DNA sequence: GGTTTTTCTCTTTTTCGACCTCGAATTCGATTTTAGATTTTTGG
DNA sequence: CCAAAAATCTAAAATCGAATTCGAGGTCGAAAAAGAGAAAAACC
């Protein structure tokens, strides 16, 4: 909804830190909320961590922009459900095969 | 046909009104310029002035006031309910004149 | 509501005076007695009629509503004679005057059941005040063709505050059980709780369809016991009209009697059982067909199970689940396979969030068949029907009627649900039911007229910007 | 929980295995047994100590602990030697075993209690089975200094779900009984529920201070055994250490004994009694100086009433309300002039919401004294406490005695309550407290900077909106 | 005996109720593959 | 008799779901309480 409440001590905790550019994902009975990871952030919670293995094609704020374009069954926060397998399988359109020039 | 018993008045359509119970007892309490002839409930009050005013001023001089027209009478109990009717009614404002509405 | 409204507020004016349950039962134990005693008083004198009557002593007399009714109120042990002597020390004899019904042993008794009435209580002056005062104000109860069980309706309903219907979903699901077969019988339900969706089809059906009483089983004593009055007020005949107590994955009763004709149901959620199991239930007759139990977390399709073994050749079927289970992991997958092997999962239909008292999710319907032709067809729906406020909303006879015009022949209705093939259905992992809602307001636009209006937006903006820099002059 | 926390899961272990309250009898009277047992085997065998005992038949030695303790276990009726002959056919005996401490009638008997471990059950072997089953669990709790009943005040917190105390919050307004006073005696309770709030003293004052046994009133009955049996698990002398049963609306007592020295209490809220009233209790000796009743929906300030009338001359008083008891009408206005007649109101403090077991709301604490300076002093206390989670905070002792720091000389801090005057309270219309809390976080800030930067906002928005203008090419 | 004033109820307001009720958000147990190891059986 | 391969059993990370829960923010009904009118009592 709102990304964001209040503070608390940051490190140590085992805290992920929130690296320079992963994505995330909100979430089980929703996945259609998206937030760029800022900065260097928390783990605040309910949040799923999605990045990529690839760095010389992905750069995944990339596909951050890419991911809100489909509200197609984003637009079905209906019933009580889990969507990790669903959305993790397919698809995005890539500009392959002139990579990795 | 529920005017015969709405326990309601029905007011002009330049008006003014404001809120008394639950927003305010913690934060800001709103108002608004009422433009069309209408009703209220139980739990708020409607305010015309009388002609020696212009009423927008009369709004934007309750709207800037409100930070401390709501300390005047906060607490009113550990209740749900909130600032009184006799404090709200005794508060004094500058009323200047028509030049400075 | 016209002379009725009145009335049930003055049930709820005779609510009082402790926590509901425990007067409750006095107050459901007395309006059945009155309604016994005027039922048997309506019996014997309709026609010379009698308020207060004799020891008329004719036994052979006596047997034939023994025979009919299968119960003697008594000579002079009704409730209007009783009505004359109220606040009469003591008031104990009402329990001799539950040995009377009891009595009954020919023929296929139905009683062994009023024994809610007990006594705390803690004087004996105590208990005759308390139970004089609530004969007195169920007394004063103006009803009287003579609807009378829908006060107790209201009453039953006023608890779990268990759930049982929003009453038009189940006027929807008899519905469901139609059409056009006057063919014995109607009707069985595991897990009845009330006798409310067992109620609609044939009190609608009095002379209309004729095939037989109805039949059940019930999980708790008390809701039994309540069930069994509920389907006893709304004057229905003593034939074979019953429901045994019981759970049916533990006593299935009756498999001799019979394979059925139609079933409704309203089965609870998340009922976990024991486990995975102990016993050969594997190996019964109805489990093995699928391939594997229904487990602890996962424990619903076993009454959908139990409900499609006791089912005729034609005969269709109707239960309801909510959508939640909907692959449930590999078990549940092959517990779907088996239900889609042929067309016995005929349609599917869901039903918009709440619809209930508070729960606060979806649900939905399974209607089944061996009555095929076939492929599978999810009919599914969503909004509109209003939801909390009163009731609500309860519920829009027109839309219900267009539904069940859709669920006559086969239509394919977009901004709605459609058919589909099995092809789809294997395309699918068996799934309840994403297919096939279409709508989602993705509404296009125009560039230059949107251009030109941020534009406008803009010549606005940067003068107004400009007279602001006028009015920073301070 | 070093070596408790397990002790305490094991107790969650034991919890089984039907309802809470029927086995929580049943398990409440074993565990009271088994320490009765063992404290007697303790005061008998400090020094030769015998598992199995003897019929040693003396009497006279018999009739010493009979004054002592009061009540002779057995010879060989304890636990230790039933714990021998568990499953043994048959149960029942323990009922016999009820009547040997029953018989205590020389001197000051504060028997006629253990009534709780009825007989249901169905069959005679069922209710071997379960009571043997029950002995045995409770056999196993591995206790034996000898810290025993913080499981049982868990095990009397795991219930409605009644309210009693977060006992930190008991702690402080032990606290709030202080100080320096070892003058007897303490301490009188209204209403006390349990026995929680009335420990904490004395138990951390078992030789620092010595004044007297507790004395108290409860409401309910089977609230009154288990006071009575928690006030009896602490290791706390019989020499006149009692509460009796009824409600002090009702039956006042004790009039005669005495003028008491500290009280606290927590009544229950909106606690609507007879009216207004139909006695005479207007002209009884405590609510005649008030001038009026409180009637049905503000039927809170009776018990503070009550409370006050049972005062010294010089001991404090600390009772607990929640600050909807506000102004509530002109009754309850006259009835705080009363109040602030004198500087019977010392002081009062607020504490922040909920701090309870899902109450929601904030509550409020009055101390009152016959001790006067005089003026009134409105001490009210917002946050930081942590609520919802485990229990929570649970509470931060240095906020607790810099409280009491400030509790102790009248200091005006501001972010915090201060001091008032008599002036102010006439001049509020008594009100519980609006006064005087003053941050508000009403922060300024600075006109050019902020304007120049909303001036580079525009610097980036206008060239950022030209190059969208440039990213209009379609 | 008539008139005026005060009080009481009845009509109409009005201000509270250890709440309550809708949108947003979601931590633990229940349940499943995979990692892997160990044991047993078969083949050389 | 010894070695290798396959199958089964265990840990544990990895998923998954919850006739929901959490909590921010507003009840609506109703008790109860003040204003007008009528009736009764007292005084002139």
């Amino acid at each position: 909804g709102k990304t964001f409440i209040l503070g608390y001590t940051n490190e140590t905790h085992g805290i992920y830190q929130a690296s320079k550019a992963p994505v995330i994902i909100f979430d089980d009975f929703t996945t259609a909320n998206k937030w760029v990871d800022f900065d260097f952030k928390a783990k605040s919670s309910a949040m799923k961590m999605v990045t990529s293995c690839d760095d010389n094609k992905t750069l995944l704020k990339y596909v951050y922009y890419w991911l809100n374009t489909l509200p197609s069954e984003f637009a079905e926060g209906d019933h009580k459900r889990q969507w990790i397998s669903n959305y993790s399988q397919k698809k995005i359109p890539i500009p392959c095969p002139d990579n990795p020039e | 046909e529920a005017v015969l018993h709405s326990s309601t008045k029905l007011i002009p359509a330049n008006s003014i009104a404001i809120v008394v119970r639950s927003s305010i007892l913690d934060k800001v309490l709103p108002s608004a310029l009422i433009k069309v002839p209408a009703t209220l409930n139980q739990d708020m009050k409607a305010v015309i002035p009388h002609e020696n005013i212009l009423v927008k001023y009369i709004y934007h001089m309750i709207g800037s006031r409100g930070s401390d027209i709501l300390r005047a009478a906060k607490k009113t109990g550990g209740s749900v309910a909130s600032i009184d009717s006799k404090k709200l009614f005794s508060f004094k404002i500058p009323v200047p004149n028509i030049n400075e509405q | 509501a016209e002379l009725h409204r009145q009335i049930w507020q003055i049930a709820n004016d005779v609510r009082g005076s402790v926590d509901g349950w425990d007067f409750k039962q006095y107050v459901l134990g007395a309006l059945f007695y009155r309604f016994i005693s005027e039922n048997f008083s309506s019996y014997i004198e309709a026609g010379t009629d009698d308020i207060k009557d004799d020891a008329i002593k004719t036994k052979g007399y006596f047997i034939y509503p023994s025979q009919l009714f299968c119960n003697v109120a008594a000579k002079a042990n009704t409730n209007d004679r009783l009505n004359a002597d109220l606040n009469s020390i003591f008031v104990a004899i009402e329990s001799s005057a539950y040995g009377y019904p009891s009595e009954a042993d020919i023929k296929g008794l139905f009683a062994d059941f009023d024994t809610t009435s007990n006594r705390l209580g803690n004087t004996v002056k105590d208990k005759n005040a308390r139970l004089a005062a609530v004969l007195k104000g169920v007394e004063g109860l103006k009803l009287g063709i003579d609807l009378f069980g829908d006060a107790y309706e209201f009453l039953i309903s006023n608890y779990a505050a268990e759930f049982f219907t929003p009453q038009h979903v189940s006027k929807l699901i008899a519905q469901l059980a139609m059409h056009g077969q006057t063919h014995v019988n109607k009707i069985y339900d595991p897990a009845a709780g009330s006798g409310s969706l067992l109620l609609q089809a044939k009190k609608q059906f009095d002379n209309h369809i004729i095939e037989e009483g109805f039949f059940g089983q019930e999980i708790n004593h008390t809701t039994y016991n309540l069930a069994r009055m509920n389907m006893f007020l709304h004057n229905i005949n003593y034939d074979k009209f019953d429901i045994k107590l019981g759970n049916t994955l533990t006593e299935p009763h009756f498999r001799d009697e019979k394979p059925f004709d139609a079933i409704v149901s309203n089965p609870p959620y998340s009922v976990k059982w024991i486990g995975s199991d102990d016993p050969t239930l594997i190996n019964d007759e109805r489990f093995a067909p699928a391939g594997v139990l229904a487990p602890k977390s996962k424990a619903d399709f076993a009454f959908v199970l139990h409900a499609l073994n006791y089912l005729s050749a034609k005969g269709r079927a109707a239960i309801v689940c909510f959508p939640g289970i909907f692959y449930r992991g590999g078990a549940e997958q092959k517990i779907r396979q088996y239900l889609v092997d042929n067309n016995y999962v005929e349609t599917v239909i869901s039903l918009a969030p709440n619809l209930f008292f508070g729960t606060t999710i979806a649900v939905n319907i399974l209607v089944l068949s061996k009555h095929k032709t076939d492929t599978n067809v999810q009919f599914i729906d969503a909004s509109e029907l209003f939801k909390k406020e009163t009731n609500n909303n309860i519920l829009t006879d027109a839309h219900i009627e267009q539904i069940m015009q859709v669920f006559a022949s086969k239509e394919d209705v977009a901004h709605l649900a459609k058919s589909v093939a099995f092809e789809t259905v294997v395309a699918n992992d068996y799934n309840l039911s994403v297919s096939s809602y279409v709508e989602a307001k993705d509404n296009r636009e125009i560039i230059d007229i949107a251009e030109l209006n941020a534009e406008l937006k803009t010549t606005v903006s940067k003068i107004d910007q400009l007279r602001k820099d006028i009015d920073a002059i301070v």
